[PDB]
């Protein structure tokens, strides 16, 4: 059951590169592709991410993307620069300039073909794809216009299949462009219609962490990534390691997604590292408590302000599994009101026994009708500029309409409405 | 407490009584099996439809 | 912190418990439809017992006993009473009865009937459901032939004891309150369902004197409320009556064979209705009805699942509901009722 | 002779036919290479080896591949082993239609070579959880299909009931009704396994902290080996599946009998002097000890059978039944009679070497037709209810080609069930 890797843009490729050392160090992995891990439970599920090469070399299943050549030219430098297919870096010259139009219409158009050559030639040799899953940030311009459009392309040459994404939703507190709120407007659209699973990963959220919680005054895109790679980790566990819940993406959509246009996930993770913290190794109830409370959570959204409709908990290492069931059991019975009564048994649990890095982790998934906080953020955002028509001649002048801005506007307000109307029920 | 004790070989069994009282074809399945295959192919189609739009 | 649903609104004892558990910042009430909740005060009749306790983590409590019904149904109470092995022989407060269908002891009340005409001895039995006093067994089965369901022939007291003034009989109706751990406890205040009418043998049909009904004395007893407010007097009233008029103490007289009564009939049945073994806890506040005769002697009347309280008794009852039976299972943070017990240890 | 080919489908069905193929090689002396150093024979072949007439189907590998290079993969033919590439999802609609479809007829043929080396069929034992897309979904339409190409043989089921301790998908009470509705007409006696018992079974019996597949499958193993006891030795109580019909399905739909299994010691307790016929008897009228979570105290019988294994006389049997009616809440329904079938075994319990359970002297399976099972369907048809209300998850199966149609004449027939095990019950 092979997964169909892409990143795209600076963002896509920046926490991309990241998630594929952390996961290669995991699965005993060099960066030469060689495997020289101590345990076979690395190579039990490897095929998922990885694919088999000559000299019993792994090489990821992982297309990297862009309109610049800066952050991909970036990659092949770094430390697992060398484990990518070469082949499988595509990009043009022309950057995107932060512009969701160009990335989708224009730029994006001239070198989306050339991809879908790159993902064809992967899905082919996939004995059975599950699907695919998308890095990139909605703010930006390639990852956000590109990434969209990549999706749509996708999806009408695999409509059986499932499409997840690792969405980067912007920030003031973080933020290279004013047009932010436009970008992530129009690709929450796209993110809509077009996907099965997106794991909102909100800069605010990460950056309030880096600050409030980890007293990192004056965080950089590298302690935000920090917390992004341990989260995309702990997240894709029980796809990459031998285990009996979400086990694959289809699985997991099937439990976490009752409803179709209600499919984006808000992340936790506990404990919260700082890039070379101390000593300690957190105990089940301490594990359990911090990744269901609202500073552990990678979309700046109160849980409080909401209800969950689905929850996936994951904990790594080696633990007492009667004691994580207790802790698990005792979050709901102390907060019964958060879990919507409508969805029997909606906490599910599973513990890996390898620990990312850590002695032992807990990460957190949930479907939570608090994630309209984030969408009414965005939207506030995006109507204090197109009320006053604000920089829209940078989208007009690559072809776009108004129209185009006031139904993905409309429809996010729509997707505002449901995760309201889910949480009076 | 009546008993009825019937047959015996590696074991034996018996009845005691405390108290008296007081299908679809192979058609039929495959038509409607046939039936969900195109509302499948139906919604599948209308998706690359609008996709295509 | 405690999460609470009602599904029994006509319920005018729980709609006072509902309203103390709501006094205090430690109870929220769910709506009725909502299985997520640690308290459930439940409906009289098809409670789904089967889905209580099954919610991981979650403490599940329920106001009632699954299975008190064969002691608290006229029929079944008259079928636990001669069929269980700790009444069968033991029993002598419970009035002569036969199940009659119109099983069926129809038979054996013939036979117990005409040998109490042939001997001499008093023959007035009372038919119940629509209530029939007589002393002729061919006008007591006619009656049930009429009527649908069952009724329960039971043999008629004849000589109660009377207050006076006024000469007036009246029976007695206790509240016991059953706890998650078979807990008895008899609620401290009792109350008399006084006649308004004096008593007289024979007759029958003035339902004013034979009929100790609340309802019936409202309705059709013109001196109702005469002797006391509602027809009901209290424990404090009627152990001043019987330590000045009979020179003896209603806690030793009464009291008593009451007490004694109530541990007989919830021990014979607990076996049945014990919830140590399911995954959820139960408890149930029962109305023991009964009957004193001239002899002093206590005769059981009925047992009732769902009774109600007296106004000026539900303050008390109702706190009494919430701390031995709600708050020992479902702490806070930070003797009005005599606990049965056997005379050893 | 008298045949009887085990289906298991999905990763429950799988699992459990492990476990009680495992304890079946033990019971009869057979060795994982199927060497042996009759009655059994209705549930193994020879060669010149004894060989389980069984199928295994999973649309999935992983789990059957663990069979393929286990300890008995010596013991199966390659072709009893069917696998496909993509599972159903934990999704009723894809098992029974969209990948259904695509496998159906592989194993229909599978399932004929058995039928072809049988003398004399009896039926199936199909085995299969009630939460799992191929469970649900695959089992049901295989049973109507088994309707179609086997008329008139028995097929008896072995139904993993959900429990949250061990789910693994929100939708699994929707699978369960679906499952259930479309295979009622198809099955002629079923016997639910709730997990949850399974599992409080094994925390307070044996002591086990947090329970394993591994160790709910071997116990389940032991009541589903008792079961079938009367099938693979000369036995004389429920020697064939249509006597299981006749002796606990009064009605068609109301065949699902309630398993009560005793004693059940944990493997290092010591302190154990062998318990006693009516210690063992006692033990079946207790809830702590049934498979289904329910209390038959208030529930009225329609059957009652004790299958007796080891050491027992029938003097022990009557003295123990005559005391327990005049101690227990037995209550049977008025049009019945008020008696039980006894069947002994004189084979002790076999327990897996290195295993959870202690070996014992004399154990007993009862296997009653009370009302109290009903609460089973109660429980699940109101997490049914609490989800569909809303539509909640409903489009993965629509997604799927289903129809909401399908979802409410499944839940109408689970009322029906419900209002007819009321109608018995009073
Ligand atoms: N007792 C027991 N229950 C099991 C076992 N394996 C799975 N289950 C239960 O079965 C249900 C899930 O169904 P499975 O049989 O695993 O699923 P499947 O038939 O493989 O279906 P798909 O994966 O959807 O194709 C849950 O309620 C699990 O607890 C097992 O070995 N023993
Ligand atoms: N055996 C008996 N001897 C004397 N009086 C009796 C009697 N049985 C009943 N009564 C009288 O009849 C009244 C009603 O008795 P019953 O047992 O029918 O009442 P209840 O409160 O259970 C309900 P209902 O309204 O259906 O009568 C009693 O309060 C009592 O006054
Ligand atoms: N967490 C994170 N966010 C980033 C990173 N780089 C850019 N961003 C965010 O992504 C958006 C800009 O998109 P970017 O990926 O730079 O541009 P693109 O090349 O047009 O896709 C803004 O909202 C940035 O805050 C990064 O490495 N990490
Ligand atoms: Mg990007
Ligand atoms: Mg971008
Ligand atoms: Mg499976």
């Amino acid at each position: 059951r092979e997964i169909v890797h892409i990143q795209a843009g600076q963002c896509g490729n920046q926490i991309g590169a990241k998630f594929w050392e952390v996961i290669s160090d995991e699965h005993g992995i060099d960066p030469t592709g060689s495997y020289h891990g101590d345990s076979d439970l690395q190579l039990e599920r490897i095929n998922v991410y990885y694919n088999e090469a000559t000299g019993n070399k792994y090489v990821p299943r992982a297309i990297l993307v862009d309109l610049e050549p800066g952050t991909m030219d970036s990659v092949r430098s770094g430390p697992f620069g060398q484990i990518f297919r070469p082949d499988n870096f595509v990009f043009g010259q022309s950057g995107a300039g932060n512009n969701w139009a160009k990335g989708h219409y224009t730029e994006g158009a001239e070198l989306v073909d050339s991809v879908l050559d790159v993902v064809r030639k992967e899905s082919e040799s996939c004995d059975c794809l599950q699907g695919f899953q998308l890095t990139h940030s909605l703010g930006g311009g390639t990852g956000s216009g590109m990434g969209t459009l990549l999706i749509s392309k996708i999806r009408e040459e695999y409509p059986d299949r499932i499409m997840n994404t690792f969405s980067v939703m912007p920030s003031p507190k973080v933020s290279d462009t004013v047009v932010e709120p436009y970008n992530a407007t129009l690709s929450v659209h796209q993110l809509v219609e077009n996907t099965d699973e997106t794991y909102c990963i909100d800069n605010e959220a990460l950056y309030d962490i880096c600050f409030r919680t980890l007293k990192l005054t004056t965080p950089t895109y590298g302690d935000l990534n920090h917390l992004v790679s341990a989260t995309m980790s702990g997240v894709t566990t029980c796809l990459r390691f031998p285990g009996q819940l979400n086990a694959d993406l289809r699985k997991l959509a099937v439990n976490m997604v009752p409803f179709p246009r209600l499919h984006f996930f808000m992340p936790g993770f506990a404990p919260l590292t700082s890039r070379g913290s101390q000593y300690r190794a957190l105990t089940v109830p301490e594990l359990t408590q911090q990744m269901f409370d609202s500073k552990n959570m990678m979309a700046a959204c109160d849980p409080r302000h909401g209800r969950y409709l689905t929850v996936a908990a994951i904990f790594r290492g080696r633990m007492s599994m009667k004691e994580v069931d207790e802790q698990m059991l005792n979050v709901q019975n102390k907060n019964s009101s958060y879990f919507v009564e409508w969805i029997p048994n909606n906490v599910k649990t599973a513990v890996c026994d390898i620990p990312p890095g850590l002695k032992m982790s807990a990460t957190f998934i949930g479907n939570s009708t608090a994630i309209q906080e984030l969408f009414k953020r965005i939207s506030e955002q995006f109507t204090a500029m197109f009320r006053r028509k604000a920089f829209l001649h940078w989208y007009t002048g690559e072809g776009m309409d108004e129209m185009e801005f006031t139904e993905a506007e409309s429809n996010m307000n729509d997707l505002v409405s449901e995760y309201q109307q889910y949480q009076d029920a | 407490e009546v008993i009825e004790l019937n047959k015996c070989t590696s074991g034996q069994s018996w009845e005691v009584i405390l108290k008296p009282p007081s299908d679809p074809s192979l058609e039929e399945i495959q038509k409607k099996l046939e039936a969900a295959e195109e509302r499948r192919k139906y919604q599948e189609a209308e998706l690359l439809k609008h996709l295509a739009e | 912190g405690y999460t609470f649903v009602v599904r029994d609104e006509n319920s005018s004892v729980y709609a006072e418990v509902s309203r103390l558990l709501l006094a205090t910042g430690h109870w929220k009430r769910l709506r009725r439809d909502n299985p997520r909740f640690n308290l459930m005060l439940g409906e009289r009749n098809r409670l789904p017992f089967g889905r209580l306790g099954h919610e991981p983590g979650l403490v599940q409590l329920v106001n009632y006993y699954r299975g008190a019904d064969k002691l608290c149904r006229k029929a079944s109470l008259v079928k636990l009473i001669k069929t269980s092995p700790e009444l069968a022989e033991s029993c002598t407060w419970f009035p002569e009865s036969y199940v009659i269908y119109p099983t069926d002891e129809r038979e054996f009340f013939l036979a117990s009937y005409n040998r109490k005409k042939e001997d001499g001895e008093g023959n007035v039995w009372i038919a119940k459901s629509g209530i029939l006093i007589s002393s002729e067994a061919s006008e007591l089965l006619d009656f049930i032939d009429n009527q649908g369901q069952v009724h329960v022939i039971q043999k008629y007291l004849e000589h109660p004891l009377l207050l006076e003034p006024g000469h007036r009989k009246f029976d007695i109706r206790s509240w016991v309150l059953v706890d998650h751990q078979y807990n008895i406890y008899l609620y401290r205040e009792g109350v008399l369902r006084t006649a308004s009418e004096p008593y007289h043998v024979d007759n029958f049909q003035d339902k004013t004197c034979h009929l100790t009904n609340h309802c019936i004395q409202k309705e059709y007893s013109k001196n109702y409320g005469k002797y006391e407010e509602g027809n009901e007097m209290f424990f404090k009233e009627f152990n001043q009556y019987l330590t000045s008029a009979l020179n003896i103490t209603l806690e030793s007289s009464i009291l008593l064979q009451i007490k004694h009564i109530i541990r007989n009939c919830l021990l014979s049945v607990e076996p049945a209705i014990s919830t140590k073994h399911l995954p959820y806890q139960s408890f149930q506040l029962f109305g023991f009805d009964f009957m004193v005769d001239e002899e002093l002697k206590v005769w059981l009347i009925e047992v009732n699942g769902a009774p109600a309280c007296a106004q000026k008794l539900y303050a008390e009852l109702c706190q009494g509901i919430v701390d031995i039976a709600i708050s020992s299972v479902f702490p806070p943070p930070d003797a009005a009722f005599i606990k049965l017990e056997n005379l050893y240890f | 002779m008298r045949e009887c080919i085990s289906i298991h489908v999905g990763q429950a069905g799988v699992q459990i036919g492990n476990a009680c193929w495992e304890l079946y090689c033990l019971e009869h002396g057979i060795q994982p290479d199927g060497q042996m150093p009759d009655s059994f024979n209705t549930f193994f072949s020879e060669t010149g080896k004894h060989v389980p007439r069984a199928v295994f189907v999973d649309l999935e590998p992983t789990v059957i591949d663990e069979v393929r290079t286990g300890t008995y993969r010596q013991l199966f033919h390659p072709e009893q082993l069917i696998t496909g590439k993509e599972d159903a999802a934990n999704n009723y609609a894809r098992g029974h239609y969209t990948i259904g479809k695509e496998i159906i007829d592989l194993v229909l043929d599978r399932i004929r070579k058995l039928a072809d080396q049988c003398t004399g069929l009896q039926g199936f034992l199909v085995f299969h959880s009630f939460g799992g897309g191929t469970g649900s979904g695959f089992t049901s339409l295989l049973m109507e299909r088994l309707s179609v190409d086997y008329g008139k043989k028995s097929k008896l089921e072995f139904s993993i009931y959900p429990a949250p301790q061990v789910s693994t998908a929100v939708v699994e009470p929707y699978n369960s009704i679906l499952t259930t509705h479309t295979t009622l007409e198809h099955s002629d006696c079923a016997f639910m396994v709730d997990n949850e018992a399974i599992y409080d079974i094994c925390r307070r019996n044996l002591d086990i902290e947090r329970p394993t597949y591994t160790n709910l499958n071997r116990l389940i193993s032991q009541i589903v080996s008792s079961i079938t006891a009367s099938l693979r030795f000369d036995g004389a109580l429920n020697v064939d599946l249509t006597e299981f019909q006749t002796n606990l399905v009064p009605y068609p739909r109301i065949h699902f009998p309630l398993a009560t299994y005793a004693p059940v010691i944990s493997a290092e307790k010591a302190y154990h002097e062998q318990l006693s016929v009516a210690e063992i008897t006692n033990a079946c009228f207790e809830p702590a000890n049934q498979m289904v979570k329910c209390d038959p105290r208030h529930g009225k019988y329609m059957a009652c059978c004790l299958l007796y294994r080891g050491d027992v006389v029938p003097k022990d049997v009557n003295a123990a039944i005559a005391t327990i009616k005049t101690k227990r809440s037995i209550q049977f329904v008025d049009w019945c009679p008020t008696g039980f079938k006894v069947g002994i075994n004189y084979q002790p319990p076999t327990v897996v070497p290195g295993g959870d359970l202690a070996k014992v002297q004399r154990a007993v399976c009862m296997l009653s037709n009370t009302t109290a099972i009903a609460e089973a369907w109660a429980r699940l048809d109101h997490k049914f209810d609490l989800m569909y209300a809303k539509r909640a998850f409903v489009h993965w199966y629509v997604g799927e080609g289903m129809e909401e149609g399908e979802f409410s004449e499944a839940r109408e027939d689970m009322a029906a069930l419900e209002k007819d095990y009321e109608e018995v019950g009073v």
